[PDB]
């Protein structure tokens, strides 16, 4: 039934485990690293915080050509 | 959101505190955690900036025209400092009152001066820099300090005054405020 | 394997260890 | 089976665990949101 | 006329139809 | 700076203290 | 005199009611 | 008014506190 | 601060407070490993 | 034996009962609805339509009547401001006789059914048992829905033999009673639309007339009744409880959201009219045309309808009461006399300022006179020590156009100050207070506490139909388990 | 069933392939509960670390700006957006992902999904306890987490102007929500409020009194200090003297519990009481009525300057709330209030 | 007749009106 | 709603302790 004493002292389960997991720790760190959920994402860093045009908080305003407002409010 | 790496394992980019800006014809330096405001104070203001925890710590300039030569026509310390005193702030209340105490009739606040200075600029001509404890009868945030300085561009008479609370001025702001203040280099 | 108690862990184990390595690098990230 | 402890994996898990939490605790004093 | 947002529903609710289908197929795939 | 590492590796050599003792402990002989 | 009057006649009109009430059903329920 | 009230309704309630302690239903062995 | 004979001996010194939480961390290590008996 | 929380219980098995306590249950609703709207009328001060409405006296029941198309009386007058000359049988205490004659013989129906229960009809002829035809019923209730629907739908407010609705303007200044004609296309669709009630109710009315014909042709099947508990009434009370309070979150949205069947000039506004100035920026687009071709804002205020003023006011709001701000708007701030004009605020170099308008969230607010390019100008001074910002000190005078008070500049500061507190508000008005004793907060709109307490009671309702469903699937292991 | 031949279909071999013990029950209801409760718990754990309010909110919600767990919030859209479901394909966004992000639709997102996952749980409950046949009172219980769910992100957004008031997911965020109804709403001296948080405290007292009692009155079943393994889960007999409880309290505060039966559904009762009467409550505050304003002790206190008490100073207190709340926490309403229009005592 | 003179004088009064919602992209 | 909180408050009282009181008296009454 493995209910969870044998299969974590397994040396077959911990094996096929001595990669994936570090292969999954230095990929979400190469995603932040990277830039990629920048890039995916919509975030703002945070030299790019502020644009020249405006020196403060933006503000939608807006429900229907929101999606083109943020587009010329965020940080290009 | 183009692509680019983050900043990792390259040291900080920015620790003193202070962040260059320059408007018309003047350039000084601002706080970095400091929110410029769209509240203008006087009708003649070209730039102001406030911190964002506290709206007392606040600064702006003057660019008001001026039918004189130079502040040294203004004269004495005394005499430029008597002809301006609306930057401070005009009491609302009329009524008599003596029951505040330590202040004159009629009066709930007072202008205490706490210093004057002459400072030259690279070749000739002078900076003005006072110092003036504004207190009221209950004596909000123990006071108010008023850090002010003048000087004459090709016209438009250039004021500052860098005010800020008196709690803030013994927790953690005189050393800002000061570098504010000497930083006002008018060209 | 494949069975039901597999995915019910690995939707709940891959995720989290992903973004616990970006939290991991994202400490690191100076100013 | 048996090859390695429970306890040996459960005191592995838990040092990385109590480690990568000094090291979030460490990011409260450098890094994005530090005070400084 | 047809309107960009009577089209953004039209491919909503073939997407869910889509997951329906994909949710009838994972749990008969047992 | 090298206090950072020295440090690092006087925290390794706490951390590995404990778990070497039980481990060794674990498999000679007994009596803990 | 327009609700002092009010709250008189409401006490009048329940307490007694209530009470006779309570007797009424006291005796009821047992057969 | 109100006054009388507030300490009328008060007190009721703290004597059917007193009652409900002290002349509560007795339990039984059995 | 520390003196020129003990100079090196800060990164040394340290790690010292977290002996006894580390401590009574390996008391539940030795538990652990006497299987909860 | 059966709790206090079980008495009802008794009737669960008998339908005798259950179709009396069902007649007595619609005569107590009857019964206070005809004992409501007699009170409401017995209360309503028909005084001033326009500056005094019935939203605004906490008339409840009333707006529901002046929905459908009663709107005359007895007592000679018209909500509307005309003359009830003829206003015939269906007036408001008319249908409140209604009510109450109706209630008296469904109580006789109730007490007929109670004393003769045991009647054949629920004895079915295979067994003898106690059943009722659920399906058929079923049925037989849908065919009548549909029916009365398609009526109600075809007939009352297409006009051709009923009255119409109350449709009014977009801002709602005239209103009036008229049929609709139905709208077939995506503007029935349209909530802000009365076109689309007659064809909403056509095909409704057509549906459920076939599907109550298809249910009265073909039974259902084993395995839903074995499924939902078919065989137990409570699952019938299950579903209807659920479907009632679907209805009652349908009603509370469509009053707080607003809708064609819900009028502004019955049911009072709505915050979010407010909220997006909506009656505001119907009066400044009144005054730029006619202000544009000359005739400035000098005169031509009076142009403006005083209607309109009164819905720009917060006081108007039907979210700025209080749970226990109990009663009529009246009672709260007093009836409005007239309207003194929009306050136009000018300081001492000649830009016009504007006080801002209050939120809705608020309870108080500071005042605040800003400049067209949006920054603060002035302000009533908390602290008048070291402040710049007073009208004191800036010289703000205040001028009226267009009402009681028209061309009169006020210069003096107390005045001024007065009038800007009250301009904060949105508009400005005259109350008299010393008729109703007003005690000066704002009380809430029939819709507001409409809308709360059917929240409310969908809430409970919610709570309800989980009970009735655990009671309808586990009707088999109350008493206890099969400890086996 | 119903003795009848009943040959297998489709949902015959559903239902049998549902139904069945795993180590996690998947059933009927897993069709709902698994997706949406994953989609909601991966949207917030996504939100916590990535997602950036400063288009939304105009402030720093996530890791990836430098928050700390509690300041991390899923936030809410926009107040512009008033009181739309912000859909990656509808017109906020239109099949943009990165920019629907950047519009807070996330937070609609993840709240339906939520509601789903409520109700997903709720019919998990009742299919279990169909399963395996016992009477289901947890459901019963978990009527009143719903309640609130709904009453407090739905019921209140709904009322008021958008989504913007309605509370983001988030501990900091909660923390500016309950502040915001302290100082909008008076939810203190809200009479539901007060029914809810006595129901809640009680509950507190049940919960602590009945596991210390139990605990405490055991009977011995024992040689041997470690009265745990005292225990047997095959055994119709008491394990805590009951009587013995039922004296120590009746001597101690008076009156006692004659009934394990009732005691616990008082237990479950106590809790559900409170958190119904708290979601009516919320329910009354989502259309601005509000316990704000005790009219004649206001006009008392008008027509007296000496007649302080507690509940003026609150009064004052939650204006002063409001006036430091409006610019800072209403960016659409872009309150410039000045520094001198803010109230203020003396010094400070 | 002007939007623009309205828009500018419903802002300092409120800045939630559907005129200033609608078509406010160009500002 | 001074005196009219009187009246509310003395109903609120009196219809549930009658009640409540009538239905007691009814299980007492019998054993
Ligand atoms: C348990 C399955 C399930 C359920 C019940 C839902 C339910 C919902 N989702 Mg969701 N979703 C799911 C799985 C599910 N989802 C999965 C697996 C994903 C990952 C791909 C998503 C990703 C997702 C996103 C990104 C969004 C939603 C959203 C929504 C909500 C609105 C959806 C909508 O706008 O149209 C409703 C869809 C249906 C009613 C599907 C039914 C299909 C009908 C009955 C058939 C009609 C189609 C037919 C083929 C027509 C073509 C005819 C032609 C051939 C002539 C809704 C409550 C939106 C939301 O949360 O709002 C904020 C949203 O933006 N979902
Ligand atoms: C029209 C809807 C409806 C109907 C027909 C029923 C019918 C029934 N319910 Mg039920 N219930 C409903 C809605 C409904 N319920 C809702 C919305 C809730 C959530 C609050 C409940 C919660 C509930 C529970 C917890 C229980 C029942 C029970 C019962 C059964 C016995 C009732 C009884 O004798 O208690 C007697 C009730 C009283 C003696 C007085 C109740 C009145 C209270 C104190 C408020 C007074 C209201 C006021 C006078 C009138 C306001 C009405 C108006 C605002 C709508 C019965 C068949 C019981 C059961 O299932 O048996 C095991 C059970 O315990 N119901
Ligand atoms: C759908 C239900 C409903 C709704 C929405 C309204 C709405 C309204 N009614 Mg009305 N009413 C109703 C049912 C309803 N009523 C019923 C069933 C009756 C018969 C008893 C009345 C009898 C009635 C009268 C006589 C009057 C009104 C009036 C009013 C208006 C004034 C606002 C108000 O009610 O005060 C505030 C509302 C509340 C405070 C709600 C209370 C919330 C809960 C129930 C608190 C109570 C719980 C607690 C346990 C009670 C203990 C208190 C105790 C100590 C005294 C308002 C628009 C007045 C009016 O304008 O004339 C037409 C008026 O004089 N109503
Ligand atoms: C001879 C029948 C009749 C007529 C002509 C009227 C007429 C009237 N009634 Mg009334 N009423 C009746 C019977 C009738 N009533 C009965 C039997 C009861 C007891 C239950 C009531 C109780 C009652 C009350 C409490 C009140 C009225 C009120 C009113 C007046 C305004 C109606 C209103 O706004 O409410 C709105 C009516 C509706 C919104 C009807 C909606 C029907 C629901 C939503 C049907 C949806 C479910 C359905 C099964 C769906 C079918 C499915 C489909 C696919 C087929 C109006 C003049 C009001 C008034 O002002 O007092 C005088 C009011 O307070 N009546
Ligand atoms: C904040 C306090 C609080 C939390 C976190 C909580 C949590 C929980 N309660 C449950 C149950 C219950 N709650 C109950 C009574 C109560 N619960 C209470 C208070 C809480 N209960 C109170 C006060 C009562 C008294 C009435 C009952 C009666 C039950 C159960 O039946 C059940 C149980 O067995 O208890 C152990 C569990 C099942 C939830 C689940 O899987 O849903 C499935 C759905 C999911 C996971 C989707 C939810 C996603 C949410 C809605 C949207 C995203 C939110 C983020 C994930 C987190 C945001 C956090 C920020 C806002 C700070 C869960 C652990
Ligand atoms: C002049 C005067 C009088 C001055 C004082 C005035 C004053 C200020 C008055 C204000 C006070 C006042 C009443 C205001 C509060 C108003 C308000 C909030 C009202 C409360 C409303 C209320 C009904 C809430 C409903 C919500 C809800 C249902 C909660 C009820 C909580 C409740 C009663 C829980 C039980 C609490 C508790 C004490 C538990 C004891 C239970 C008990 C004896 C268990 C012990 C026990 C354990 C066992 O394990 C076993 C086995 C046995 C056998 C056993 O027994
Ligand atoms: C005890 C039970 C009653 C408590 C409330 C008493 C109010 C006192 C009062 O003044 O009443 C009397 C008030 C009238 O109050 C008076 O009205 C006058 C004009 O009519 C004046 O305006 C007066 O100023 C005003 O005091 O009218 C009422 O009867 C209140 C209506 C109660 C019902 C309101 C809707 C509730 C709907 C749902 C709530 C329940 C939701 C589910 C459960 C939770
Ligand atoms: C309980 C059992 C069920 C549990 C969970 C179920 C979860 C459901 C999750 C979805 C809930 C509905 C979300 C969308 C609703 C919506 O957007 O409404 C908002 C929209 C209206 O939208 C608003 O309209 C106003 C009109 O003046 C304004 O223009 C606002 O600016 C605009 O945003 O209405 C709807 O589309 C649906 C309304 C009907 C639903 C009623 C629900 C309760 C409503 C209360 C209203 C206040 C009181
Ligand atoms: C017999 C007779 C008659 C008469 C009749 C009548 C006269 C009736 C009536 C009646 C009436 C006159 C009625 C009324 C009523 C009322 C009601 C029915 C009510 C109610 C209730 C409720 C439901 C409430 C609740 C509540 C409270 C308590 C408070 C507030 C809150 C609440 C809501 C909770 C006739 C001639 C016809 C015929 C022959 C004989
Ligand atoms: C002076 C000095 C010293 C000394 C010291 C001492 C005195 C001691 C010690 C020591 C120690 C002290 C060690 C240790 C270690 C430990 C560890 C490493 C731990 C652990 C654990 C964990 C991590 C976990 C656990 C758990 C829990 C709690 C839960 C459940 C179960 C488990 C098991 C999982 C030296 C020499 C170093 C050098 C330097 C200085
Ligand atoms: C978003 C979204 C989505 C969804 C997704 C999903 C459904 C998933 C997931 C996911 C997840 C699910 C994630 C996560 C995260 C997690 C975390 C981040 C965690 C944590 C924890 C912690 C950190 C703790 C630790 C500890 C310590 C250290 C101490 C002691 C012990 C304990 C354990 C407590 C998609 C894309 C579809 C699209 C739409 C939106
Ligand atoms: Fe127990």
């Amino acid at each position: 039934e493995r209910p969870f004493s044998d299969i974590l002292t397994s040396i077959r389960y911990w094996v096929i485990h001595s990669i994936t997991v570090p292969s999954l720790f230095i990929a979400g760190w190469l995603f932040v690293s990277t830039g990629l959920a920048y890039d995916v994402f919509g975030s703002p860093r945070p030299n790019e915080y502020f644009t020249e045009d405006r020196q403060d908080a933006p503000l939608i305003t807006d429900r229907f050509n929101a999606l083109e407002q943020v587009k010329k409010l965020s940080a290009q | 959101a183009y692509g680019e790496g983050a900043n990792v394992f390259g040291r900080v980019t920015n620790k003193s505190g202070f962040v260059p800006y320059a408007g018309d014809s003047f350039a000084l330096l601002l706080p970095s955690k400091w929110n410029p405001s769209d509240e203008k104070e006087v009708d003649s203001i070209v730039l102001r900036y406030a911190d964002n925890f506290d709206a007392v710590n606040n600064v702006y300039v003057i660019a008001q025209d001026t039918d004189k030569s130079s502040i040294q026509d203004y004269g004495s310390p005394e005499e430029f400092i008597s002809q301006f005193g609306y930057l401070l702030g005009r009491q609302a209340w009329a009524g008599q009152t003596v029951s505040e105490g330590g202040f004159d009739a009629n009066k709930v606040s007072s202008a205490a001066l706490l210093g004057v200075a002459t400072e030259k600029d690279k070749k000739g001509k002078t900076y003005y820099k006072f110092e003036i404890l504004s207190r009221t009868a209950d004596g909000n945030e123990g006071g108010r300090h008023q850090l002010v300085k003048a000087t004459v561009s090709n016209g438009k008479l250039y004021l500052l005054k860098v005010q800020a609370g008196d709690k803030r001025w013994f927790k953690g702001t005189d050393k800002e405020c000061l570098g504010v203040l000497d930083s006002f280099t008018v060209v | 394997i494949f069975t039901v108690r597999w995915l019910a862990i690995h939707a709940i184990a891959v995720p989290t260890i992903f973004f616990l390595g970006a939290i991991t690098a994202m400490q690191f990230i100076q100013r | 089976i048996g090859r390695i402890p429970l306890w040996l994996v459960g005191t592995v898990v838990g040092l990385l665990a109590i480690g990568l939490l000094a090291i979030f605790f460490y990011g409260s004093y450098v890094g994005l949101g530090s005070s400084l | 006329s047809v309107t960009p947002s009577l089209k953004n529903f039209l491919l909503s609710l073939v997407a869910g139809a889509v997951v329906l289908a994909a949710i009838a197929g994972a749990v008969t795939a047992v | 700076s090298l206090t950072l590492i020295l440090q690092l590796v006087a925290l390794f050599a706490v951390v590995a203290a404990g778990p070497l003792v039980v481990v060794l402990l674990s498999v000679r002989g007994g009596n803990l | 005199v327009n609700i002092l009057g009010l709250t008189a006649t409401a006490l009048f009109i329940i307490i007694p009611t209530s009470f006779l009430l309570i007797l009424y059903v006291k005796t009821a329920a047992s057969e | 008014m109100e006054a009388l009230v507030y300490t009328f309704l008060l007190i009721g309630t703290l004597g059917i506190i007193f009652f409900s302690i002290f002349f509560r239903e007795p339990p039984r062995i059995a | 601060k520390l003196p020129e004979a003990y100079a090196p001996f800060s990164p040394i010194v340290d790690v010292l407070p977290i002996i006894p939480v580390l401590f009574i961390l390996l008391a539940f290590v030795w538990q652990a490993s006497v299987s909860f008996r | 034996g059966l709790p206090w929380y079980r008495v009802h219980t008794v009737v669960i098995n008998d339908p005798g009962r259950l179709i009396s306590v069902h007649l007595m249950h619609t005569a107590l609703v009857a019964g206070w609805a005809g004992a409501m709207t007699l009170f409401e009328i017995a209360v309503f001060d028909p005084s001033d339509p326009v500056l005094n409405p019935m939203w605004r006296q906490g008339m409840f029941v009333l707006p529901f009547l002046t929905r459908l198309g009663v709107t005359q009386s007895w007592g000679g007058w018209t909500i509307s401001g005309e003359t009830s000359s003829n206003p015939g049988i269906w007036s408001y205490e008319g249908a409140a006789a209604s009510h109450i004659v109706l209630s008296g013989l469904l109580f006789l129906a109730s007490v007929w059914h109670w004393v003769y229960w045991d009647l054949e009809l629920f004895r079915d002829p295979r067994t003898g048992k106690t059943a009722l035809d659920l399906p058929k019923i079923f049925g037989i209730h849908l065919f009548l829905a549909g029916l009365l629907c398609f009526g109600f739908g075809a007939f009352h407010v297409t006009g051709v033999f009923g009255p119409g609705i109350w449709v009014s303007d977009p801002y709602g200044l005239t209103g009036s009673v008229q049929p609709v004609a139905p709208s077939w296309g995506a503007e029935g669709f349209d909530p802000y639309n009365p076109g689309g009630v007659p064809a909403h109710h056509i095909a409704a009315g057509i549906l459920g007339v076939l599907a109550g014909l298809f249910h009265l042709c073909v039974r259902p099947s084993i395995r839903l009744y074995f499924g939902l508990s078919m065989g137990s009434i409570e699952s019938v009370l299950s579903s209807s409880i659920a479907a009632v309070f679907w209805a009652a979150f349908v009603v509370a949205g469509t009053m707080w959201y607003g809708s064609a069947a819900t009028p502004i000039e019955l049911f009072g506004p709505t915050r979010y009219q407010w909220d997006q100035g909506f009656f505001q920026q119907e009066i400044q687009k009144r005054v730029a045309q006619s202000t544009s071709e000359g005739l400035s804002v000098s005169e031509a205020w009076a142009k403006i309808p005083e209607k309109l003023a009164f819905y720009d006011y917060i006081g108007n709001n039907p979210a700025k009461g209080g749970l226990f701000r109990t009663g009529a708007m009246n009672s709260g701030d007093g009836i409005a006399v007239g309207w003194l004009g929009h306050a136009s605020f000018k300081d001492q170099e000649g830009r016009e300022l504007f006080v801002r308008r209050m939120p809705t969230f608020f309870e108080t607010f500071p005042v605040v006179l800003i400049d067209k390019d949006g920054v603060v100008r002035a302000d009533v001074p908390f602290r008048k020590a070291e402040s710049k910002y007073s009208i004191e000190q800036v010289g703000v005078s205040v001028t009226f156009y267009g009402g009681e008070l028209n061309g009169l500049t006020f210069t003096d500061p107390s005045t001024v100050k007065k009038y800007a507190r009250k301009a904060q508000l949105g508009e400005i008005f005259e109350f008299d207070r010393s008729t109703l004793q007003s005690d000066g907060v704002f009380r809430s709109s029939p819709r507001g506490w409409f809308t709360f307490g059917h929240l409310s009671f969908a809430l409970l309702f919610f709570f309800g139909h989980i009970w009735h469903g655990s009671r309808t699937i586990f009707r088999d292991v109350f008493a206890g388990i099969d400890e086996d | 069933i119903g003795t009848y031949q009943e040959k297998r279909t489709w949902f015959d071999d559903a239902d049998d392939w549902l139904r069945q013990d795993r180590f996690v029950f998947v059933g009927w209801s897993g069709l709902l509960l698994l997706p949406c409760a994953y989609f909601a718990v991966g949207g917030w754990l996504t939100g916590c670390t990535f997602v950036t309010s400063w288009y939304t909110h105009g402030l720093a919600s996530s890791y990836i700006e430098g928050c700390n767990f509690l300041t991390a919030a899923v936030s809410t859209p926009a107040n512009s957006l008033g009181h739309s479901l912000l859909f990656v394909w509808g017109p906020e966004a239109q099949g943009d992902l990165t920019r629907w992000f950047q519009l807070g639709g996330l937070w609609a997102f993840v709240a339906l999904h939520g509601a789903f996952g409520l109700i997903g749980f709720m019919l998990r409950q009742f299919e279990i306890a169909r399963s395996v046949n016992l009477r289901p009172y947890n459901a019963i219980a978990f009527s009143a987490p719903i309640a609130v769910f709904v009453s407090v992100f739905l019921i209140y957004p709904l009322g008021q102007s958008g989504w913007f008031f309605a509370p983001s997911f988030g501990v900091a965020s909660i923390f500016r929500f309950i502040l915001f109804f302290q100082g909008f709403h008076n939810w203190t001296l809200n009479p539901f409020h007060m029914m809810g948080v006595a129901g809640v405290l009680g509950a507190a007292l049940l919960c602590a009194i009945h596991g210390a009692t139990v605990e405490n009155t055991l009977f011995e079943d024992g040689d041997g200090a470690n009265t745990f393994r005292a225990f047997n889960p095959t055994q119709a007999e008491e394990t805590y003297s009951m009587v013995t409880a039922n004296r120590f309290w009746s001597q101690i505060f008076g009156v006692a519990f004659s009934n394990k039966r009732w005691l616990h559904f008082f237990m479950l009762f106590v809790p559900v009481t409170g958190l119904w009467m708290s979601a009516l409550g919320v329910v009354g505050l989502a259309l601005n009525l509000r316990a704000y304003d005790f009219v004649s002790q206001e006009i008392r206190a008008a027509e007296d300057p000496e007649f302080e008490t507690f509940y003026t100073k609150n009064i004052l207190l939650n204006e002063g709330i409001r006036a430091w709340m409006a610019a800072q926490d209403q960016p659409h309403e872009k309150l410039t209030l000045p520094e001198e229009v803010l109230p203020r005592g003396n010094a400070l | 007749q002007r939007v623009r003179t309205v828009l500018d004088m419903d802002d300092p009064a409120k800045e939630e009106t559907v005129k200033e919602l609608r078509k406010d992209i160009n500002n």
